[PDB]
């Protein structure tokens, strides 16, 4: 080949492949070129600088030259060509602004969120509206008592978070202004953090996912109700000894990288951050606890009106317009504080701002008395994906696998147990039974495309083998319910 | 469009 | 910065 060309950091052509894919940065100053992954740059700074000095130089050139904020109203707010464009929705001048008028954004009515003052509270409140099987509201309550969450005691903050999960981990983060997920080392992020007067690009992480520490996974997690409701803790359940055994005599157990693994979040964010609206990927639903800090969320509830403005949205070229502009009065505001704890149910559209330095602990996850609501934000992210073109990693992990799992391992044993004797399920599985219809018939629509354009982990051989046994016991227990 | 997101 | 991917 030719020595110029070989990378000034592995000290070859070919690098070995977080993913280096196949792109190189030059140097400055030497003029020598390296791999990204070897140019001690971080992914969040491969757009940062102007001119790049590599390590080897930069005692004696310099640090790396970034370049000027030209428009900070843009997403490209080094571009002069973009000066003279619209104000976009994530920029700084757009949150700057956002920031003096949003405490305008009108309060909840009682039939969108309630609030209560303990968990013991909560859960009264919850059981008067029907419980999980019926979850339609967001509630926050206020002291976490009686929720039986395991949170870490105040005092605990990003210190302990990277000296836990370790300096180097990489978490994938949000450049606010320029509205868009980078990787940056813990230890980077906390760097920036600690900077408090020095802050020429927010940064703020969503996406800390630690249910695979063994310390992390003890001091955070999610309410005793959730746990009891999520679908992916009912197939991969955390138990030990016998009971794993049978997991593993019966053919339900499941590979631990198989998981969904969206139960665990750590977050935090810099004062001024702002997320902008969406619907959790799978329609999932979300407990949100504040350690520190304050957040305000801008929700609106997942109406088939709010969907369509939500939908068309999120598939318009357009940057300028707030989505609460448009959405005919249906963005509330709603204020959350340190120690305060959100739950919010399938579908609802939010965005929120992080008014103050924060670190919260949340999760997401899916559960039968959301399952209509949660296949119906399915049907409006497959809409939205057939437009624009998305990242796989944004949407909830082998979403339609959990429920061939799902239907499967739990709800056919369920009907096929009822069945065997005479019960019908509508006496003390009415929930079970309605759950089990809706998962069957948009499962029966997921075999149909899948018959017509192919395959895309379980062959279409096996689907069909689970598809016949569930039609066969739905229709046994219909008859027994006829009768 | 879409990258400023919560990341799985 | 200059970059390229191969
Ligand atoms: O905290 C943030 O700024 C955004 N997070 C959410 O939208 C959520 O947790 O469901
Ligand atoms: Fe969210
Ligand atoms: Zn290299
Ligand atoms: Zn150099």
């Amino acid at each position: 080949p030719k020595e110029s060309d070989r990378c000034g950091g592995c000290g070859k052509f070919t690098h070995e492949d977080k993913k280096n894919d196949f792109q190189w940065i030059g140097c400055d100053s030497c003029q020598t070129w390296y791999h990204f992954l070897c140019s001690g740059l971080e992914q969040f700074e491969y757009y940062l600088y102007e001119k790049f000095f590599c390590p080897k130089c930069v005692p004696h050139t310099g640090h790396s030259i970034r370049y000027k904020v030209v428009a900070p109203h843009r997403y490209r707010w080094y571009s002069p060509n973009e000066k003279h464009l619209g104000i976009e929705v994530g920029s700084k001048t757009w949150i700057e602004d956002f920031i003096t008028r949003e405490n305008t954004v009108p309060s909840p009515t009682d039939d969108e969120v309630c609030i209560v003052e303990d968990g013991y509270e909560f859960r009264r409140e919850f059981e008067k509206l029907g419980g999980a099987d019926n979850w339609g509201k967001v509630f926050m309550v206020k002291d976490m008592d009686g929720l039986n969450m395991t949170m870490p005691k105040p005092g605990f903050d990003l210190e302990d978070v990277v000296k836990i999960m370790g300096s180097d981990y990489e978490v994938d983060t949000i450049d606010v202004y320029n509205q868009s997920t980078y990787s940056m080392k813990l230890d980077t992020f906390r760097k920036l953090f600690r900077d408090t007067k020095n802050r020429p690009l927010l940064y703020n992480f969503l996406s800390l996912e630690f249910s695979d520490n063994n310390e992390m996974k003890e001091i955070a997690k999610p309410p005793r109700f959730v746990q009891e409701i999520s679908m992916v803790n009912r197939l991969w359940p955390d138990v030990s000894g016998a009971e794993y055994i049978k997991l593993l005599q019966r053919e339900e157990y499941l590979p631990e990288d198989q998981r969904p693994k969206v139960e665990q979040f750590c977050l935090a964010g810099m004062a001024g951050s702002y997320t902008d609206f969406h619907v959790d990927f799978g329609g999932s639903s979300v407990y949100y606890h504040i350690l520190k800090g304050e957040k305000i969320f801008y929700i609106a509830a997942p109406t088939e009106q709010n969907f369509a403005a939500y939908q068309a949205h999120e598939t318009s070229p357009d940057t300028t317009t707030w989505f609460g502009d448009i959405a005919n009065g249906a963005v509330k505001r709603v204020v959350i504080k340190e120690g305060q704890t959100l739950l919010i149910p399938a579908g609802w559209i939010h965005a929120v701002l992080t008014p103050v330095d924060s670190l919260v602990f949340g999760g997401n996850f899916l559960h039968l008395g959301n399952l209509e609501m949660q296949m119906r934000v399915y049907h409006l992210e497959n809409a939205i994906r057939k437009e624009i073109r998305s990242e796989e990693k944004f949407y909830f992990p082998n979403f339609e696998l959990l429920h061939w799992m799902y239907m499967r391992n739990v709800l056919l044993e369920k009907i096929t147990e009822a069945n065997q004797e005479g019960s019908d399920m509508r006496e003390q599985e009415k929930n079970i039974w309605t759950a089990s219809q809706i998962m069957k018939a948009e499962m029966e629509r997921w075999m149909d495309r899948e018959l017509r354009l192919g395959p895309e982990i379980l062959p279409t051989d096996d689907k069909n083998k689970i598809m016949i046994s569930v039609r066969k016991q739905i229709e046994i227990q219909t008859k027994i319910q006829n009768a | 469009k879409q990258t400023a997101r919560k990341s799985t």
